[PDB]
């Protein structure tokens, strides 16, 4: 199980604005093993900061071929953790992890290699 | 420990001397006739090496200048005794040039960077490492 500090972030189909509504919480990834698709559960939890749209916890399953990873999405903010579902289960997270700070930074985190490896492992692969 | 065993070897050879003057005449040929140890020069022997652990500083010869007048390069982030600080001048060859004049004293000094868009390594504070 891989945890890092993350916030909730808004999703849009309008123009794909994708700027964080900042909070503070975590994402906690269970890699799972259930069937051939893996179904890795991304459970988001708030721990402080009700300000904005808090988003009560919801676990989101990884369905492969509908979800997608791109580190930016409109180059307003980097670190766009993407679970694409086209307004079904679509809720976004924005890593807020400490690697040079919790800041927005383009092409994900400052520890560049570290975090690309995680994305391929969780998102693209199926257990 | 080193001196104990260096003194050991040397003293034994000295004692043997008086017998040795006449021995040494027979010894020369018997090496050519029979065999030699691993060298064919003389007979040369062991000497032993002594233990010296400390590399001491001498003292100055010039007290009139203890700071010469010649150039020397002094790196940023180093021990800076107040005598040096007077002759520190920031060089233009670098991007980095002082905002005002330099005080001639040690301290936190802020510089104007003409090209901050070019990669230079930077030195992380303690606080940075922990993030």
């Amino acid at each position: 199980v891989i945890k890092f500090r993350a916030g909730v972030c808004e999703y849009n189909e309008d123009s794909r604005l994708c700027t964080p509504i900042p909070v503070q919480g975590e994402i906690e990834i269970k890699p799972n093993e259930e069937e051939e698709l893996g179904f890795w559960d991304f459970e988001w939890r708030p721990t402080e900061k009700p300000v904005g749209r808090e988003l009560d916890p919801i676990s989101l399953i990884l369905i492969p071929g509908e979800t997608m990873w791109v580190p930016i999405k409109s180059s307003k903010s980097g670190r766009i953790f993407a679970l694409v579902f086209s307004s079904n289960e679509r809720y976004f997270f924005w890593l807020q992890e400490k690697n040079s700070g919790n800041l927005p930074l383009n092409e994900l985190s400052a520890k560049d290699k570290e975090i690309y490896n995680k994305m391929i492992g969780v998102l693209n692969n199926s257990s | 420990e080193v001196e104990k065993v260096a003194t050991a070897v040397l003293s034994t050879t000295a004692r043997a001397k008086a017998r040795a003057k006449k021995t040494k005449k027979e010894k020369g040929p018997n090496e050519e006739e029979k065999k030699k140890e691993h060298e064919e020069k003389e007979k040369e022997r062991e000497t032993n090496k002594k233990g010296i652990k400390e590399t001491k500083e001498n003292d100055e010869e010039f007290y009139k200048n203890k700071y010469s007048s010649k150039p020397y390069k002094v790196d940023n982030m180093t021990r800076i005794l107040p005598q040096q600080s007077r002759y520190i001048s920031f060089i233009k060859d670098d991007r980095f040039v002082p905002v005002r004049k330099f005080k001639g004293n040690n301290g936190v000094v802020v510089l104007r960077d003409r090209e901050p868009k070019e990669p230079v390594a930077l030195i992380e504070t303690v606080r940075q490492m922990k993030d």
